[PDB]
RNA sequence: CACCCUCGA
DNA sequence: GTGTCAGTAGCTGTCACGGATGC
DNA sequence: GCATCCGTGAATCGAGGGTG
């Protein structure tokens, strides 16, 4: 009984959120959510989505996470 | 910011507009697999999902199905945040 | 007294068919739960028996209407519906209360409303609020009116989130989650930079019980050392605080307009006369009144 | 009402047994009607709140 | 008095004392007894 | 209403009002302080705010 | 000397009164009661002395009064006899380890007898596990020690009540029948002059048909009852006539919708109040019964029943009573006086203890069991039925675990220190079933009443909301068998007073006059002056002639409890600042090192003794082998005994019970004597604080009204440091994804925080813990489905999660203790739990700012300042003081006993030498010679309502010895000259110095400091949480949300209510708004107003939120 | 969390 | 499928006050 | 037309511990 207090997963997207406006628009709007709408390959996707990961990957590690 | 609080006698057909179904069953849940029991007092159809995005019959557990109608079990998805305000009702004989 | 009742209904426009139910409503399950025991077994709310007492008799009436019982049979039971819906809806109004194991009294819809544990008085006239504490008062001679003194460990939970800003500000650490643990674990980074953070930021001072409005009084937090909260000796008064044990509530004010009320309004220094007769109460009381 | 018999000895020249007990009907009547005139009292307040 | 007496002023009841008040100015008319006492006043101004 | 029901006799009043068909305009200390509203007093009144 | 028995130390008393008859055993209460509940020797051979007529014990009653069981053919029966117990399961400390229950196996023989074939089975049945009670008189459920509080209920028995009417203002009358189980019969005569009867809170008949339903033709009625109109009128007002119309009247309001059969109602009518089946008054209530009504007061106790002989004579006197008549003589009766009872007069108000609270719990057992047994014996056959067959015990051992389990009685025993323990284990509790409810208490069952003299303490009761429900048991006070409390007095024959002692009840000491203890006596007895303080019935005080005294009182302190004869010239004190030093002597914390008390009351020894937190040696010998661990006693038969000493144990309030042992190897020790003492003892005596070398002065307002001021040297020398221990616990239990497993492997966590625990994850040994650092290392696998959209993409841009045992906020220590229990090592778990981990941590807490400290004259206050052994004021010869009080806070409370306390105890630390040259002076011939000399830190005894008096303690200052250089400090007025150890400069004016004993109270700021930023919130309310031990925040209530309202502070007020309470989003955005630096956002809805508005939809209520248009909104 | 106990200003 | 009697515990040890309820 | 009886209400905050 009880809920917890939001601060982790808060401070977690505080973070994620910080390390979003460090891309470009095009891997924003690909890992906000799909090779359907996009009109776009799926090796596209893949890619986009993986350089974009290791973007924000970089990105966390460089503020220390 | 709403100006008034208005409050009255609930009409029978309220009393319906506002329940998302009838409560058939007297049962409760399972004391085994802790599922809630179809058209019991905890039934997933009618006030919501346990768990956010998963359904009963467990054919549905993704996010991607975001307002999706489950054939099998007939449980909604979204969040469980809705087992606080989905009414439900008894129709009496 | 008839005609109260009856021109409501006539002006208003509602049928006064409402009075009698033909569905009654279930509130969701999460205002009803049913928690675990940690020996396996289970514990539920009194809601969910009262409305699974409903169901079953009227499933029940249900089976008797369709098996054309005796006429003795249904009416009987739609009494005990009756009295079932009664109880769900006010257990206790009519009669005898439905008793539960123990020969305890089944709490209703209703009894969720009413008396000091109702919803109005407990959850809505008076919430529990974050960004809080208490502790034991101890007298402080050298503090000014517009002083009072708190342990740092307080000040430090109080101010958690503004201490994590400025270790992750001033490169004590590297992001806000480290700034977050730092202070989890008491690293003495924090002690010289909570002080930054208190600087001239008010707090407010409560005693219970609150009869006036000078039972609660903001001050200027002075980090101090030990585990008791610093009172000046005037304020005692207006308190009714005597050191013999007691405890008092800190509230840390957030916003803008909440460090300035507290500042202008609240604080101590601007509050010296009692309302209720215009006589001053930070005055010379007991010891300093003999000294003179 | 009083009682016809008073406490005659002072807190320096010690109570007697009796007088101690005779002395506790009023003072714990004290502290049970204090309590009793501080929940009226709260009440009324919150009656004129 | 005392507090109950500040409960049956804030709450308009008809107190204890139940004193009677004078409905019209005008003459007293003290008809002591020990049966029983009856006070009349003749307004002094018309009236009855 | 809310008020009112706040006080005393939760249950009487709550009838009361839903025979009435009563609607309760937001404008009171008590009921902003129920729903989380500014006050109508001190810092809250219009002129201030 | 004082308490010359034990071989104690010799404790000098300024006693003028000599002890005829010394304390008994103060543990008896609960001892007798559970000794007669199981029939014990001890108690057997306590009745046959004295001179009881066929004693029975608890066991043997319940039997008895279930013996036989027949059918309704009475074909079959069936008989138990001869309880008997077999040894213990567990030892004690083993039960307290393993968190099981103290019990020993209850053994029964009983006897299937066979009408119908003439033969009878007989064999032992294993009954159940009875919990036994320990030496100290605690029981041990589930692994904690709980105390059954003895209960005030009103005695059985009829009684008359005069009320007085609110409209008409008449007299009215009323009468109770209350029987010890049973229906209720009230009769009354309501305000038209008629008599009626209620049966069983059932509607009021009028007294006439109750007669007529007994066979009495109404003009005997009108016979017996002719003398009283209003009983004219009843039966001329009455409905229906006849012995089988009024019968069925009954019936039909006793036991409506039912066929009313004449026989039927006949039936009940005689079994409810006749039949010893669903109706019974004990021998005591049978007892009560006959003296009221003046019948059968020569029969031997032997009808256990109401009989309609009682009923005529009940009517008859109230009718009586109501119109004014004083006397009356049943026919065939003795006289007896026409008068209302009281009630709370201590001989209607009864005592059930341990033994009669189990009896009626195995009774209703028993019960349970005795209606499946008859419906067992007519299911199976007739000659296969062994008592194994017919008997169920699961309704048995359910009721006696319902009881210990959930019972207002079974209390968590209070174990701060042993008084406290002691004083739990002789309660006296008014609230309980059968008894009252607290809403259920005006203003006169709790005020004190003159029956309670002797009896119950007029002083030791709580201050708060359970103020006179909750008392103490008098010093001398016994409990008798029947339920009332006895106390002791002694027997004046002739203006003598004599040696002989006899205990009376509370209406049997009203029947006599007793004189006050501290009456003048001759040498050989008589009187000294002709006229004597003396207790007269219904608490009448006067005085009376030498030749009318009855008895007399036995000891001063007769009157008062344990802790409120604990408290040196209580004389002095008010009762107010009285209770509050009795009640706060119970909250004293044990101290690493405890000093017995120099000026004491002579109670410390046998409290300490009694209370059974210390080693005593069963029978003489001498010491063969002692360590820190057992000593082992060497006796002169040639048997050994070996005591077990309990070393850092923890207590139930988490104080430290540690017993070291006294005497040392090859020492002879008598019988009774202490060899070892434990917490808050020192050689035997209880020892709840330390001697404080005391100021009286104001200090630059660190002392400010109540405030305490201490010196450092207590700090550094460990003065008031005392010992706490916490016990931490987790379980790794089967989850719905696999199993919580405990292990140091722990996902993203540093080698530096699991640097202090072994391989397992558990801390090990020696440890110093801060809070959150990790004691026991559990994660739980957690489900893909429930992780958050950015908790998945930091998985991916990267199965268990982290639910550690970590140190709560506030607790630090040394790890001393680790208990393990492994369901695959054979331990026996809950099922669904695999291991279970408790870490026991120890803290050292030194003396600290905002502590609580207290004297025993409800003299309390915290620690302001704690400063340096050089800023405090010290006396002439350099010695610095220890605690300074406020003057101001000292004469308001009238507590002037510490004043007296203070100087005597300096008398006691200097020590003095009266002048014996030229006779003895005129002030202390009246004193011991073994008081005009005393060495220093030499130990006296003020005994309660004796003791010093102020003369003799002003001589003593005079005298007072002078220190190492020959100078004398303190003045004969008690006071000294202090120097200013800030400036230098010595102070003004001569300044009261004393020792005081000082007590360390259990109110510390180390537990009672709490802070919250966020935290938990409640799922419904989603309000914060409650309480520190849940990290819960404070509650800002009705009257401060006034307040702020007051302020005008609206900002802050929604604030509270909104952003920093249940604002879903807005506290989120908070949070994120301190973190970034940016402005506070605008508060939301608070989300426990969407959950009333959904409440008051439950109730049929369409409550609707409207714009400024007039549109729903949603 | 429901009740329960004991306690503190 | 059921089949001779086959039958609550508990409890009143609160109180002042106004007005609908009911004789 | 009026006594009875029903229902309403009765201070504030805080600590620990138990069981269903």
């Amino acid at each position: 009984q009880s809920t917890p207090d939001e601060v982790n997963a808060a401070l977690d997207r505080l973070l994620i959120a910080d390390a979003l406006a460090q891309l470009s628009a095009e891997h924003r709007a690909v890992i906000q959510r799909i090779a359907t709408d996009l009109g776009i390959a799926e090796g596209t996707v893949k890619s986009r989505l993986h350089y974009a990961v290791r973007a924000l990957r970089l990105t966390l590690q460089e503020l220390g996470v | 910011f709403f100006d008034e609080l208005r409050i009255g006698l609930a009409t029978a057909e309220d009393i319906r507009q506002w329940s998302y179904g009838e409560v058939k069953k007297p049962e409760t849940i399972n004391y085994r697999t802790l599922k809630p029991e179809k058209d019991g007092l905890f039934c997933e159809k009618i006030f919501g999902p346990t768990r956010d995005w998963e359904c009963y019959c467990g054919k549905y557990k993704r996010v991607r199905f975001k307002g999706i109608i489950c054939e099998r079990c007939g449980v909604e998805v979204t969040r469980a945040k809705v087992r606080r305000e989905r009414m439900g009702h008894i129709e009496l004989a | 007294k008839r005609l109260k009742v009856v021109a409501a209904f006539q002006q208003s426009g509602n049928s006064p068919m409402g009075m009698v139910l033909d569905a009654v409503p279930v509130i969701p399950p999460e205002l009803r739960p049913m928690v675990q025991l940690d020996g396996g077994r289970f514990a539920t709310s009194d809601l969910n028996d009262l409305y699974r007492r409903v169901i079953n008799r009227n499933n029940r009436l249900k089976r008797l209407i369709d098996l054309g019982a005796p006429e003795i049979i249904v009416n009987n039971e739609k009494r005990m519906l009756q009295e079932s819906v009664d109880a769900l809806f006010d257990n206790g109004r009519r009669g005898r209360p439905v008793t539960g194991p123990g020969n305890r009294p089944l709490k209703s819809l209703s009894d969720l409303l009413k008396g000091k544990q109702g919803r109005f008085r407990q959850n809505l006239l008076g919430k529990r609020v974050d960004y809080s504490g208490r502790s034991v008062i101890v007298v402080g001679p050298q503090l000014k009116l517009h002083q009072c003194g708190l342990p740092k460990l307080m000040a430090l939970e109080l101010f958690k989130p503004f201490v994590m800003k400025r270790l992750v500000d001033l490169n004590h650490a590297q992001n806000i989650k480290s700034a977050k643990r730092m202070v989890e674990r008491q690293r003495p980074q924090v002690w010289d930079v909570l002080e930054e953070v208190i600087a001239e930021h008010p707090v407010l001072l409560n005693r219970a019980p609150t009869l006036h409005r000078l039972g609660i009084q903001a001050f200027e937090p002075m980090l101090v050392e030990g585990k008791a909260i610093q009172l000046h000796p005037l304020v005692c008064e207006a308190f009714n605080a005597d050191f013999d044990g007691d405890q008092m509530a800190v509230h840390l004010p957030l916003s803008a307009e909440a460090q300035a009320e507290a500042r202008i309004l609240m604080l101590s220094s601007n509050n010296i006369l009692s309302p209720a007769s215009g006589r001053p109460l930070a005055m010379p009381r007991l010891d300093m009144v003999t000294g003179l | 009402e009083f009682i016809p018999r008073p406490v005659k000895s002072s807190f320096r020249e010690g109570l007697t047994v009796l007088e101690y007990f005779i002395n506790t009907h009023g003072a714990r009547k004290g502290l049970a009607d204090t309590a009793l005139r501080t929940a009226d009292s709260g009440y009324l307040t919150r009656r004129l709140v | 008095g005392g507090l109950p007496r500040v409960q049956e002023l804030f709450e308009a009841r008809v107190p204890r004392g139940k004193a009677p008040i004078a409905d019209v100015t005008g003459r007293v008319r003290l008809e002591d007894g020990e049966r029983f006492y009856k006070i009349t006043i003749v307004p002094d101004d018309g009236g009855e | 209403w809310l008020s009112a029901a706040s006080f005393q006799e939760t249950t009487r009043v709550l009838t009361d009002a839903a025979i009435n068909c009563r609607s309760d305009k937001l404008n009171g200390l008590k009921e902003n302080v129920i729903i989380g509203k500014l006050i109508p007093a001190g810092t809250g009144i219009n002129r201030y705010r | 000397s004082n308490n010359s028995v034990p071989g104690a130390p010799n404790r000098v008393s300024f006693a003028k009164l000599r002890e005829p008859l010394e304390v008994p055993g103060l543990l008896d209460v609960q001892t007798d009661s559970f000794e007669w509940l199981i029939g014990s020797p001890r108690w057997r051979e306590s009745a046959a002395e004295r001179g009881d007529v066929n004693p029975v014990g608890g066991l043997e009653e319940v039997l008895y009064e279930l013996s036989p069981i027949e059918d309704f053919s009475g074909s079959m029966s069936l008989s138990f006899s001869d309880p008997r117990f077999d040894d213990v399961k567990a030892p004690v400390d083993e039960c307290k380890d393993k968190d099981m229950t103290y019990a020993a196996p209850l053994f029964v023989t009983a006897e299937f007898i066979n009408n119908n074939t003439g033969e009878i089975k007989s064999q032992t049945v294993f009954m159940g596990d009875f919990p036994m009670m320990t030496e100290k008189g605690t029981f041990i459920i589930n692994g904690t020690e709980r105390v059954v509080v003895s209960q005030l209920v009103r005695s059985p028995g009829v009684y008359f009540d005069e009320t007085i009417d609110k409209s008409t203002d008449k007299t009215l009358h009323s009468v109770k029948v209350i029987p010890s189980r049973g229906a209720w019969l009230e009769f009354d005569v309501d305000k038209r002059d008629t008599v009626g009867v209620r049966i069983d809170r059932k509607r009021r008949q009028p007294v006439t048909v109750l007669l007529k339903a007994l066979g009495w033709t109404s003009e005997q009625i009108v016979e017996r009852f002719g003398f009283s109109e209003i009983m004219r009128s009843t039966l001329e007002k009455d409905n229906t006539v006849g012995t089988d119309e009024a019968l069925l009247d009954i019936y039909r309001k006793l036991r409506p919708g039912e066929p009313p059969t004449k026989e039927s109602a006949q039936t009940l009518l005689e079994n409810l109040f006749f039949k010893e089946k669903r109706y019974d008054l004990a021998r005591v209530g049978r007892y009560k019964v006959n003296k009221k009504l003046g019948l059968h007061v020569g029969e031997p106790i032997t009808s256990s029943t109401l009989t309609e002989e009682d009923v005529v004579a009940t009517i008859e006197y109230l009718v009586r009573l109501h119109e004014g008549q004083t006397t009356m003589t049943v026919p065939g009766g003795v006289e007896v006086p026409v008068e209302t009872d009281d009630i709370d007069h201590f001989g209607n108000r009864r005592l059930r203890t341990v033994g009669e609270l189990i009896q009626n719990q195995i009774r209703v057992g028993m019960s349970r069991m005795e209606r499946v047994v008859r419906e067992r014996m007519t299911t199976q056959d007739v000659e296969a039925i062994t008592p194994q067959t017919l008997i169920n015990i699961r309704p048995v051992v359910a009721a006696i675990k319902e009881f210990f389990g959930t019972s207002q009685l079974s209390q968590f025993m209070d174990q701060n220190n042993p008084l406290s323990g002691l004083t739990h284990k002789r309660r006296l509790s008014a609230l309980g079933p059968g008894g009252l409810s607290r809403e259920r208490a005006g203003l006169e069952v709790r005020d004190v009443h003159p029956s309670h003299y002797g009896r119950m303490c007029p002083i030791e009761t709580p201050e708060g909301p359970n103020i006179g429900l909750i008392g103490s048991l008098s010093v001398y006070a016994r409990v008798n068998p029947f339920g009332f409390i006895e106390t002791p007095y002694r027997k004046v024959v002739d203006g003598v007073v004599s040696d002989e002692i006899v205990y009376l009840t509370a209406d049997e000491e009203d029947r006599h006059v007793v004189a006050q203890a501290n009456s003048p006596i001759d040498a050989d007895g008589r009187f000294v002056e002709p006229r004597v303080l003396v207790r007269r019935k219904a608490g009448e005080v006067e005085y009376v002639p030498s030749s009318e005294v009855d008895y007399m009182d036995v000891s001063p302190r007769q009157m008062v409890s344990v802790a409120t004869a604990m408290i040196p010239f209580l004389e002095h004190d008010d009762a107010n600042r009285a209770l509050m030093g009795a009640n706060m002597q119970r909250q004293a914390v044990p101290l690493v090192r405890s000093e017995a008390p120099l000026v004491g009351t002579g109670m410390e020894l046998r409290a300490a003794i009694d209370a059974g937190d210390v080693v005593v040696a069963e029978e003489s010998g001498v010491i063969e082998e002692v360590s820190a661990d057992y000593i082992t006693v060497m006796h002169d038969n040639g048997t050994r005994r070996t005591y077990r000493m309990r070393k850092f144990a923890r207590s139930n309030h988490g104080t430290c019970a540690n017993q070291c042992p006294i005497v040392d190897a090859g020492d002879r020790v008598e019988a009774g004597q202490v060899i070892a003492d434990g917490p808050c003892t020192d050689d035997g005596e209880m020892a709840l604080g330390k001697n404080l070398l005391v100021a009286i002065m104001p200090w630059e307002g660190h002392n400010y009204e109540d405030a305490i001021i201490l010196s450092n040297r207590l700090v550094e020398e460990d003065v008031l440091t005392s010992i706490h221990i916490e016990e931490h616990e987790i379980d790794a239990r089967d989850t719905k994804l696999g199993a919580e497993e405990i292990t140091r492997d722990i996902p993203n966590i540093s080698d530096e925080v699991l640097a202090d625990l072994d391989e397992r994850g558990i801390v090990r040994i020696g440890a110093e813990v801060r809070d959150g650092d990790i004691l026991v290392g559990k994660v739980t696998p957690k489900g893909e489905t429930e992780l958050t959209p950015e908790e998945r993409l930091l998985r991916a841009i990267f199965e268990v999660r982290d639910t550690s045992l970590k140190v709560p906020h506030g607790e630090s220590g040394k790890v001393i203790g680790i208990r393990v229990f492994s369901r695959e090592d054979e331990d026996e778990l809950p099922a669904g739990v695999n291991e279970l981990v408790r870490v026991y941590v120890a803290q050292k807490r030194k003396i600290s700012d905002g502590d609580k400290l207290a004297g025993r004259h409800g003299n309390k206050g915290v620690i302001g300042k704690i400063l340096p052994v050089e800023d405090m004021p010290f006396l002439a010869d350099g010695t610095p003081v220890d605690i300074i009080l406020n003057t101001h806070g000292v004469p308001r409370r009238m507590n002037i006993g510490q004043i007296l306390e203070t100087h005597l105890g300096w008398c006691a630390h200097s020590g003095w030498k009266v002048d014996a040259a030229k006779g003895v002076p005129d002030w202390a011939a009246r004193l011991p010679d073994e008081l005009l000399e005393a060495q220093p830190n030499a130990i006296v005894s003020t005994p309660v309502f004796d003791g010093a008096q102020e003369a003799e303690l002003q001589g003593l200052l005079s005298c007072t010895l002078p220190n190492r250089d020959g100078d004398v400090l303190v003045d004969a007025d008690g006071k000294a000259m202090l120097f200013d150890g800030r400036s230098g400069e010595p102070f003004p004016y001569p300044v009261t110095v004393g020792y005081m004993y000082i007590m360390k109270l259990h109110h510390l700021v180390d537990d009672k400091i709490h802070a919250r930023s966020t935290g938990p919130y409640s799922m419904i309310t989603q309000q914060p949480l409650g309480g520190k031990a849940q990290f819960g925040g404070q509650r800002f209530g009705e009257m401060e949300c006034w307040a702020m309202q007051a302020y005008g502070a609206a900002y802050t007020l929604q604030e509270l209510l909104t952003i920093k309470s249940d604002d879903t989003v807005g506290r989120v955005k908070v949070y994120e708004a301190i973190v970034k630096g940016e402005n506070i956002p605008e508060p939301g809805i608070p989300e426990s107003f969407k959950v009333l508005l959904k409440e008051l939809q439950s109730l049929c209520l369409n409550v609707e939120v409207l714009s400024s248009d007039g549109a729903a909104i949603e």
